[PDB]
Formats: structure tokens, C-alpha cells, sequence
């Protein structure tokens, strides 16, 4: 698939409840 | 006039159907703002992103951004306190986060509409007047190490440093972005510097306001939005700081036609394609980039992927630009390899040459342009409204790359045909400028280098010239040919007129042998789209680990033969989802309602005739088998939850018990599972959307006729319909059960609490004491304890029971950190014992809007419907019941609850924990013995050794009574 539709990887400060 | 804003822009574009008003403009400080004003929505949101971020940290201290990011959170001259922002949020009905890129810091957060004030002021004091607290530093910066800690064992982070490991050592793009306690606090003290100062520095150096751009969002008028935003921003000062640049790529000449040979942590098997390219950001108008990674990444007919599945080498493929930062990108070309593929990379990435050539041969293709051109088009009018909070977020970010007016289509509407910059772009995708790495653990034992910051072990070597040569003199391959039109276009987009048996929930429109039928036609989005939803019922999917296995292999081989056709629908916006459950399946079918029939009836008729490759089905079995496995390399805290699910449900399979009836399932077995899996079944589906009574019923009934047809489906029995139980935990009782997981160096743990069986009054006193409990537990266990990052508290419901859950991963062992939550829990009963009638009511009302938050799009609101539909209580006006019933409870009445099932020597406490053990830790005992609250002192648990006969000695809770839904 085209990258354009992939999670590029940043710091969050807090973590997913989902 | 007003002195405090240099421009109001233009007009802003945006969709007919966005019934929200916008106004962009530009302060004086030169902060660039968005504002947008939705009278109906029940949060409010705002956003604030500065164009400056990791890529800017100095090099002696790397992580400082992320850890400023974290800082600013900690309290601000004008509000002290620690957490009055989180507390603030937390008591309004709102939420916040933030996250730190390269060369961006995006903070942001939504909260109750009355109170966007309230919250905005709180807000804009960050990026005017932070403390950097000194103690709030010693603490805070253990979060942090926790964090990079997590990723330590992420296959994705230790490929993502160690391209920037790889490439030019000088360039900033080499540093190390997330940060840890060794170069925020350790390094740091062995220089002599004052991190706090380096906070202030940074901080006064970069958060300059022409760096700065915000997006608010509430029910006030554009005007009052702006005399708002203007009031708490323009006094932010103007450093007129540069815009950090990165025109000379990381990648240069010494950094290519090189092969990386990477040993990876979970069995994975991937080859990795990159091509260092100029910054096409600019080119938003025409995308260049994107016009070639929507051929090279393609799939259906002719494709690369295609030719790559059917010599059995790859099984997914993911193509296009990626971004790198302002002055540089990477076009990519990436792939997952089978056992035989690992032995032909060079073969495979010979055909990725191959193709390319067919596109320099081919030329540029208008149509190709103007088809993602319209789609685009459509995909914008017709786009979902957005959440607050992700809207605001998303808008502050891109206001950096697009003119005020065009901040909404931008990424959307193409306007320009560029064969000059695709044949621009495409000539730099060539041999002599290739990086090719290679994931394997066939390379255990062979690598010669090791990552600094995640130990990851690879060997580099230089592409051989000859093999260079070769894939330089590829020629055309007949196999390879471009797309053809997309036949799923959508073409019609009206709205049906609104029914007049219009009914505000789902209806119960089928209730047969066979199927039983929920209901609703779109009464709020009124969009060309629609939700088709279908539980399958059938024992054979979850009887024993063998057929749970099948019912795995079948859905995943069927999914993998109809890719190629399925990709179109899916760029044409119609997509699926299939998948086994341990009821039988489940299919959903969402988007542009338009030919949502042609896509479902496929899918039925292949599901009912299916013919298994037999090539397919080797690949995709030995793919399971390692995906199996994989779950060793999972996360402590993951484990916690898996082991607990095992634990609380009647019925469940793990992961072991799977893999080892793998080798069972055989190409014949798998044929004959297939048509008995399909010969009884029962259907509950929910058809939601732009669609009428009778296209509904007449989609039903033709999916029942497919099965009918071609599999001799018969009605399953209603005793048949089993739904599992929840173990029923003694009263004061305490079990415990260990693991240990061989991959993280940290522990994990989850502390279950079960109260009772879901209803209106036990499921709102266990969500008002969460909703209570939920800030002070993040703000004790984490801010000030530091036990890690990741602390998580809230409420679990599964099978319909529900209880208290405590989610945390630790460097401290589980008896420890079982130990201080108890302090907490104490903590809190003090707390509630000692707010005020009003803290009270506020909590109460902060979670009424909670629960009553408007879902803004269709599938949203679908979501809601279905939860009631699969649990099987049918509780479609839940909210407004719940919510009138929360606004009843008293003080008392929480603190009998917690009294009565919480609290240590409460008469009903149902405790079990999961304790997970890291990997450096051979033993550990299960209990054990500052200005830290103290801790009760804990009983003797039980410890479980196995699993079935735990839940055998135990009783089992009763299922939920479904709700009362009448129509024939």
C-alpha cells in the first residue's frame, strides 16, 4: 500500500487508554 | 484596529457538509491561530503546536525537549500546584496528552464547553511562565526513562534509531530523541549542569511565538473566540527565531548502496527499501510522492506486490515518500519475507527495479492523477466530523506548512499535474542510491555492531558493484502492468429522505431462526455512508484449540485471496474487516454506502465457495505460527492483562495451547472445517446508515441466500447460542498468580477488584469512584510515586461482571507495587471522606458529560449500538438511564461502596493480581513487609498454580438479562 495510509514515532507523555 | 492581531485571514475552505464556523488569523506575536466555533459540541478544545522539537536538542543533552515537553505540565507561576492543570481537566470532563517529534512539540486537550476558559488559561500559562520545579525534575524524569524503557524492546524504535545511527553522524538527524535518566539526570550531574537552567534556556530559546501556532475549538462565537485566544496569547514574547533546516540530507554518498543485516527481537522476517529524496513538502498541490507510492505500493492486478505473493517471496508490501524533516525525505519500499523470500532479496528487489522502469517507460499518467484527484474531492466533503481533541491537535501542527485559507484542504484537493516532478522524483529512485537492510534472526550470531541506545545487533556491508549493475540493467517484466480504472469509484451520494417509521434507536426489524435484524436509518450525520455489521454464530469456531486455530487460518486465507480485488473498494473508500472470534466471526462493512453490496455479496459468496492454495496456505500457517510466538515479546503489562483474561473467563485457549495443535491443522483438515464451520449458523447483525427498511432487510437476505446457496446453512438452535461466564470470586478472598516474561527487563501488574454483575446501580458506583480516583491515582502513583510510566486505573466489564482494574509497569516487583496501591486505596477513602458536598456533585457532573459526550460521526455512534447488540443486553438509551440514576448518588453512598467491596477488610473484597516478573528475576515472593503513605498490611494469598483448576473450584457468576426491545 501507499505509505500515505499507514505510526510515525513520537513521545507521548501519556500512555493510550485504548 | 486591534493592535494585538497583524491579519485576519480570508474565507477559510472548507466542506459544504461542515456545518462548523472558522476563522483564521495571525497575531502580532506572529502566532498563527484557527479558530472554530461548534455551538452543538460538548467538549471544547484547543491545541498548541511549536514548530521546534528533538532535532533542536543540544547535543550534550539529548531527550531535553521531550523532558521540557513533560515539564510544563508540572505547574506555572500563575497556577503553583503541581497538577492543577490535570485536576482542573480531570473535575471538567476533560483529557490532555502531548507528544514530541523531530521538529515539533504538540500539546493539547478538551474539556467540558463551559469551561474552555478555565482550561485555556490554565493551558497558556506553559508557554509563558513554567516552574521547572526542582523536585518536580528529580521526579519527573524517571517517567521519562520508563518510557524509553518500554521501547528498548520495540522492533519498531530500534529500527527507527538505528537509521539515524546509520546515516551521517554530524547531521542532527543522528540523535537520540526520547532521552532517559542517563542523559537527563546521570551525564548531566557529571558536568556540572544545572538541568533545571537548560530547562529555562531551552525553553526561552525556542518557545518563541513566531514558532507557535493554535487551533481552539468551542460553542463561543468566532468573535468571542478571538477576543479569547487574543487575551491569553499575544502576550507570549517574539524571539524571531530561525526555522531550524536540514537541507544537506543525512544520507550522503558513503551512506549508499549499502546492506544492513539487523538481528530483530520478536521472528520477523522484513526487507527494508530506502531512497534519500528532496523534500517534496512544498509540492502539496501535486504530490508527487504520493503519485508514485500509490503505483509502487499498489496491489490488485499487475502490481509489484502481486508478482512478489505469486512467486511465494512477500505477503504485504507498503511503498511511498516518508518523512524525514524540513530539507530532507526517504522514499521507501518495504516488505515482509517467507522463508524462500529471504533467499531471494536480490531477486526481490530486482523487480522493485523493474517496475520502476515500467513507470519511467510509461510515463507520467494523467488519469491515474485525476482519479486520486476525485477521490480526494470526495473523501473531503464527505469527511467524518472529528473529535475535538485530535481536530484541534491536527490543525495546530499543519498550520506550520499551509496559508491560513487552506489549512482544511491542503491535504486534501490537488489541484496540479506535475509530469516534471514525478520523473523528478522517479529518477531518484536508482540503484546507485539505494539502502537495503535486511530483519532476520537468521543473522543471530553474524552481526559485528551494536546501536548505542537500544544494543541492536547488525552488520553493514557495501553492495557488491556487480549486484548493483545488475538491478541498474533491469529490463521490463510482462508481469507488470499498471492499474485500470477503479470500477468502486462511488458514484451516487444522495441521502434518502428520512422514513417515516424513523425510530431514534436500532429497531429489531428480523427476529428468525437464522438471523435476527437491528436497524436505523441515519438521522443526524447525513453523509453517503453506511455500517454493516454481522456477528456469526457457530460452536465450531471456538470448540478446541484446533478449530480456533482453523477458524483463524480459513478467515486469514480468504482475507489474503481477496486483497487484490478488495484493494480498489478499499482506495475508493469501502473497506472490511473479518476476523474469528470465539463465537464464530465477524464482518463489518463500512463507508460510501454506493456499492457497499457488490463488496459484501463477494465476500459471501467467496466465503461459501472458497478454494484453499495450497502454496497460500504453508506461507500464511508458518506466518501464525511465529505470530504465535511473538507474544513472548510482548509487554509486561500485556502479559498481565492475557493471563488475567485466561483467568476470569469460563472458556479460553492460550497461546500455547494454540501453537501446539498448529501442527494438527493440515491442508485436507482445513477443507473439511470450512463447509461444517458454515453448515449451522445464526446471524445478529446491524445495518446502520444511509440505507432504507428494505434495501436492509434485502441486504440480509441476501447474505443468509449466499450461504444458503452455497454452503446448505441451516439455522443454528437458540440453546446453542452459548455466551461464557466470569469465574465468581469468594468474598475475602485473595488469589495471586505469577509469571515471568524472558524478553522486558520490567515487571508488570494488574490488580482486578471484582465488585458484581453489571446493572444501572453497581455500574455507576464503580464509574463515579473511578471517575474520583482517576486523576489522584495518576498523580500519586506516577507523579509523585514514579513507579513507572505506565499507570493505568479503571473500571473492567467483560462477560457481564465489572469490577476495579490497576494496570501499572514497574521496575519495582509486583509485591511492591501491589503494596503501594493499597496505600492509595486508603489514601482515597480518606479523600473521599474529606471533599465537599460540591467536589462531590462535580465529579458527578464531570462524569455525566463523560457518558453523554455526542458521538460525531456515524461510525461512532454504530460503535455504540454494536456494544449493546455483542454484550447482549440491548441497552440502546443506557446513557440517559445511567446518568439520571449517577445524579442521584450520595457521598455515603460511595463510601459504603468502597466499604463494603474495596476497602482491605471490606466483608466482599474479590482480589486477584497478576504479578509478571522481569526478565532478570529468577524468583519473587507474592507479599511482603519516606513521605510515602503507609501501606496496610496484606493477608496470605492463595497462590494459583494452574489455571483450569482454579476456575473449577470456583463458582461461576450468572449472565446479564438482556434489556427489552419490542418489534416483530
Amino acid at each position: 500500500k501507499c505509505n500515505t495510509a499507514t505510526q510515525r514515532l513520537a513521545n507521548f507523555l501519556v500512555h493510550s487508554s485504548n | 484596529n486591534n493592535p494585538a492581531i497583524k491579519r485576519i485571514g480570508n474565507h477559510i475552505t472548507k466542506s459544504p457538509e461542515d456545518k462548523r464556523e472558522y476563522r483564521g488569523l495571525e497575531l502580532a506575536n506572529g502566532i498563527k491561530v484557527l479558530l472554530i466555533s461548534d455551538p452543538t459540541t460538548d467538549k471544547s478544545s484547543a491545541a498548541l503546536d511549536v514548530h521546534i522539537g528533538s532535532l533542536s536538542d543540544p547535543p550534550n543533552i539529548a531527550g531535553l525537549s521531550h523532558f521540557c515537553q513533560h515539564m510544563l505540565f508540572l505547574g506555572t507561576k500563575k497556577y503553583p500546584k503541581e497538577n492543577e492543570y490535570s485536576q482542573f481537566l480531570s473535575e471538567h470532563a476533560g483529557s490532555s496528552n502531548a507528544f514530541t517529534s523531530g521538529e515539533h512539540t504538540n500539546y493539547y486537550f478538551d474539556v467540558s464547553h463551559e469551561h474552555l476558559e478555565g482550561a485555556l488559561d490554565r493551558f497558556a500559562q506553559f508557554f509563558l511562565c513554567p516552574l521547572f520545579d526542582e523536585s518536580c525534575k528529580d521526579r519527573e524524569v524517571n517517567a521519562v526513562d520508563s518510557e524509553h524503557e518500554k521501547n528498548v524492546m520495540n522492533d519498531a524504535w530500534r529500527l527507527f534509531q538505528l537509521e539515524k545511527a546509520t546515516g551521517n553522524p554530524k547531521h542532527p538527524f543522528s540523535k537520540f530523541g526520547t532521552g532517559n535518566k542517563y542523559t537527563l539526570e546521570t551525564r548531566p550531574n557529571q558536568e556540572g549542569i544545572d538541568v533545571r537552567q537548560e530547562l529555562l534556556k531551552f525553553h526561552s530559546a525556542y518557545y518563541s511565538s513566531n514558532l507557535m501556532a493554535v487551533c481552539v475549538l468551542g460553542r463561543e462565537s468566532l468573535d468571542d473566540l478571538t477576543n479569547l485566544v487574543v487575551k491569553l496569547f499575544s502576550e507570549v514574547e517574539n524571539k524571531n527565531v530561525p526555522l531550524p533546516e536540514f537541507p544537506e540530507h543525512p544520507f550522503q554518498e558513503e551512506h549508499l548502496k549499502q546492506l544492513y543485516k539487523i538481528v530483530p527481537i520478536k521472528d520477523i522476517r522484513n526487507l527494508y527499501v530506502t531512497f534519500p529524496i528532496p523534500d517534496l513538502q512544498k509540492y502539496y498541490k501535486s504530490n508527487p510522492g504520493h503519485y508514485l507510492g500509490h503505483l509502487i505500493g499498489h496491489e490488485g492486478p499487475g502490481s509489484l506486490l502481486s508478482e512478489l505473493k505469486s512467486k511465494g517471496w512477500v505477503n504485504t508490501l507498503v511503498g511511498g515518500q516518508k518523512e524525514g524533516a524540513r530539507g530532507f525525505m526517504f522514499f521507501i519500499i518495504n516488505v515482509d519475507l517467507t522463508e524462500e523470500g529471504l533467499l531471494h532479496v536480490e531477486d526481490i528487489i530486482l523487480h522493485m527495479f523493474q517496475y520502476i522502469q515500467k513507470l519511467r517507460a510509461e510515463g507520467p499518467q494523467e488519469w491515474v492523477f485525476q482519479e486520486c484527484k476525485d477521490l480526494n474531492a470526495v473523501a473531503f466533503r464527505f469527511k467524518d466530523k472529528e473529535r475535538p481533541r485530535g481536530y484541534t491537535s491536527k490543525i495546530a501542527g499543519i498550520l506550520h506548512y499551509y496559508p491560513l485559507e487552506e489549512v482544511l484542504t491542503a491535504e486534501y484537493l490537488l489541484e496540479e499535474f506535475r509530469p516534471d516532478l514525478i520523473e523528478m522524483v522517479l529518477d531518484k529512485l536508482r540503484p546507485e542510491n539505494v539502502r537495503v537492510a535486511i530483519v532476520s534472526k537468521s543473522f543471530e550470531g553474524k552481526t559485528d555492531r551494536t546501536e548505542e541506545w537500544y544494543g541492536t545487533q547488525y552488520k553493514q556491508e557495501a553492495i557488491p558493484d556487480e549486484v548493483i549493475k545488475k538491478w541498474q540493467n533491469a529490463d521490463l517484466n510482462g508481469k507488470f502492468k499498471l492499474p485500470t480504472k477503479n470500477e468502486f469509484i462511488p458514484t451516487n451520494f444522495e441521502i434518502l429522505p428520512l422514513e417515516k417509521e424513523a425510530t431514534p434507536y436500532p429497531a429489531l426489524i428480523k427476529d428468525t431462526a437464522m438471523s435476527k435484524l437491528w436497524f436505523k436509518q441515519d438521522d443526524k450525520f447525513f453523509l453517503p455512508k453506511a455500517c454493516l455489521n454481522f456477528e456469526f454464530f457457530s460452536p465450531f469456531a471456538y470448540v478446541d484449540p484446533l478449530h480456533c486455530n482453523m477458524a483463524y487460518l480459513y478467515l486469514e486465507l480468504l482475507k489474503d485471496s481477496l486483497n487484490e480485488y478488495a484493494y480498489a473498494a478499499e482506495l475508493a473508500g469501502l473497506s472490511y474487516d473479518l476476523q474469528n472470534t470465539i463465537y464464530g466471526m465477524y464482518l463489518s462493512v463500512k463507508g460510501y454506502n454506493d456499492k457497499q453490496p457488490i463488496l459484501l455479496k463477494k465476500i459471501i459468496e467467496k466465503m461459501a465457495t472458497f478454494e484453499i492454495d495450497e502454496k497460500r496456505f504453508e506461507i500464511i500457517k508458518e506466518a501464525y505460527m511465529r505470530s504465535l510466538n511473538n507474544f513472548r515479546a510482548e509487554q509486561p503489562h500485556q502479559h498481565a492483562m492475557y493471563y488475567l483474561r485466561l483467568l476470569m473467563t469460563e472458556v479460553a485457549w492460550t497461546k500455547d495451547e494454540l501453537k501446539e495443535a498448529l501442527d494438527d491443522v493440515t491442508l485436507p483438515r482445513l477443507k473439511a472445517f470450512i463447509p461444517q464451520l458454515l453448515s449451522r449458523l445464526h446471524i445478529e447483525a446491524l445495518l446502520h446508515g444511509n440505507i432504507t427498511k428494505q434495501a436492509a432487510l434485502g441486504i440480509m437476505q441476501m447474505v443468509e441466500d449466499t450461504l444458503i446457496e452455497h454452503a446448505h446453512t441451516k439455522p443454528l438452535l437458540p440453546s446453542q447460542l452459548v455466551r461464557y461466564r466470569e469465574v465468581q470470586l469468594p468474598d475475602r478472598g485473595w488469589f495471586v498468580y505469577q509469571q515471568r516474561n524472558e524478553v522486558h527487563n520490567n515487571c508488570g501488574i494488574e490488580i482486578y477488584y471484582q465488585t458484581d454483575m453489571q446493572s444501572t446501580s453497581e455500574n455507576m458506583f464503580l464509574e463515579l469512584f473511578c471517575q474520583i480516583i482517576s486523576e489522584p491515582c495518576f498523580n500519586t502513583l506516577r507523579t509523585k510515586e514514579q513507579l513507572g510510566y505506565i499507570v493505568f486505573s479503571g473500571p473492567r466489564r467483560a462477560n457481564g461482571i465489572q469490577g476495579l482494574r490497576f494496570i501499572i509497569q514497574s521496575e519495582k516487583p509486583p509485591h511492591y507495587l501491589e503494596s503501594r496501591v493499597e496505600a492509595f486505596l486508603i489514601t482515597m477513602e480518606k479523600s473521599i471522606e474529606d471533599m465537599t458536598e460540591e467536589a462531590f456533585q462535580k465529579h458527578i457532573q464531570a462524569l455525566a458529560i463523560r457518558r453523554l459526550d455526542k458521538p460525531k460521526k456515524l461510525s461512532a455512534e454504530c460503535a455504540k449500538y454494536w456494544g449493546e447488540i455483542i454484550s447482549q443486553q440491548y441497552n440502546f438509551d443506557r446513557d440517559n438511564t445511567e446518568v439520571a440514576y449517577l445524579k442521584t448518588l450520595t457521598k455515603e453512598d460511595i463510601i459504603k461502596f468502597y466499604k463494603e467491596m474495596l476497602a482491605v477488610d471490606a466483608p466482599r473484597r474479590h482480589k486477584v493480581s497478576v504479578h509478571v516478573l522481569a526478565r532478570e528475576m529468577d524468583s519473587c515472593p507474592v507479599v511482603g513487609e519516606i513521605n510515602l503513605s503507609q501501606a496496610p498490611a496484606l493477608p496470605q494469598p492463595e497462590v494459583i498454580q494452574n489455571m483450569t483448576e482454579f476456575k473449577r473450584g470456583l463458582p461461576l457468576f450468572p449472565l446479564v438479562k438482556p434489556h427489552i426491545n419490542f418489534m416483530a
